């Protein structure tokens, strides 16, 4: 139990850092360019 | 009697083994899943 | 019988491909540095 | 003998028992797994 329930606590975290970066590829589409 | 006894048994060991496939190939699916996941982030380093 | 074979067709396949998300894995986890010898040449300069 | 057997019983009901929350406990995992999936196909075409 315990450790499907880490299976499931690591993969709302990772849920979350994927809006993160759902959000930052929304949003780092500029700074290379921006440079570059 | 027998041969329908028969069937039935072959049957429950048909649809258990396709709850088996479904759980199995969903592990498929993560490990495919974390294989793109990593390489892009080899990629990145 | 057919799914029988084709649950352990599943279960090898993501042996394998599991086996690839170990290899990305520790890919990935063994892999500014063009600034410091810009800060150095300045130093010096 | 009586409490052997209150015991023995109880091995089984509740081993049925936590086998049933592993299952949905897998099933967690899993759904968990799709939101990420989605999550990251979605960000495939942003």
């Amino acid at each position: 139990t315990t450790i499907i329930m880490k299976h499931n606590t690591f993969l709302i975290f990772e849920i979350n850092h994927l809006k993160r970066e759902k959000k930052k590829i929304l949003e780092d589409k500029a700074k290379m360019l921006m440079q570059a | 009697q027998g041969n329908m006894a028969a069937c039935r048994n072959l049957q429950s060991h048909i649809t258990k083994l396709n709850q088996e496939f479904q759980r199995q190939q969903e592990l498929l699916y993560n490990a495919e899943y974390q294989i793109q996941l990593m390489e892009r982030r080899v990629a990145r380093a | 019988a057919t799914y029988e074979v084709q649950i352990r067709q599943g279960h090898d396949l993501n042996e394998k491909k599991q086996h690839e998300v170990g290899r990305l894995n520790r890919e990935h986890d063994k892999l500014d540095m063009s600034r410091g010898p810009l800060e150095a040449k300045r130093n010096n300069l | 003998e009586k409490l052997v057997n209150m015991f023995k019983k109880s091995l089984q009901k509740d081993n049925q028992i936590h086998k049933d929350d592993k299952i949905r406990i897998m099933k967690d995992n899993v759904d968990l797994i799709r939101e990420i999936n989605t999550l990251r196909k979605s960000i495939k075409d942003i």
